[PDB]
């Protein structure tokens, strides 16, 4: 498989603070996979985010990002945003929007296709 | 690497940290990988003249 990720968006934020990330997607895949972040802590190890399923049926959020993340995705353009909600002053890091190519995520270890990374950091 | 700084300055010299001495002396990238040791040393690098 081969699959090409537009992924846009960004900026500064500040301590409760909010993004509108975006993820367009585009090429063949093996499976209509599940688009999302695949972001690690500045320094950290790659952590999974927020899932959002292609039929927009399946939604996932973690301990560390509930309260103040949410995915969805466009039904135009088919661009995946991450819709924000009072962001704390401890997200400068970098987020990158991996693709998961298999119709259930059993586990989000395995990554099929990477994407982009989104460097936004939190202060005033 | 070496360096000494201030104490007002501990907080200043920080992966993702700005001023004079974050910005203008000593740069961390976001992903940096290893450590940083800061020890005072009043004794020796700072004269009682």
């Amino acid at each position: 498989s081969a699959v090409q990720l537009q992924a846009s968006g960004g900026g500064f934020v500040q301590p409760g603070g909010s993004l509108r990330l975006s993820c367009a997607a585009s090429g063949w895949a093996e499976t209509f996979g599940h688009m999302g972040w695949f972001r690690q802590a500045p320094g950290k190890e790659r952590e999974f985010v927020s899932a959002i399923d292609w039929w927009d049926t399946v939604h996932y959020y973690a301990d560390s990002v509930k309260g103040r993340f949410t995915i969805s995705r466009d039904n135009s353009k088919n661009t995946v945003y991450l819709q924000m909600n009072s962001l704390r002053a401890e997200d400068t890091a970098t987020y990158y929007c991996a693709y998961w190519d298999m119709d259930y995520l059993q586990n989000s270890i395995p990554v099929d296709y990477w994407g982009q990374g989104t460097q936004v950091t939190v202060s005033s | 690497d070496s360096f000494v700084i201030r104490g007002n300055e501990v907080s200043q010299i920080a992966p993702g940290q700005t001023g004079n001495i974050a910005d203008y002396n000593y740069k961390l990238p976001d992903d940096f990988t290893g450590c940083v040791i800061a020890w005072n040393s009043n004794k020796l690098d700072s004269k009682v003249g």
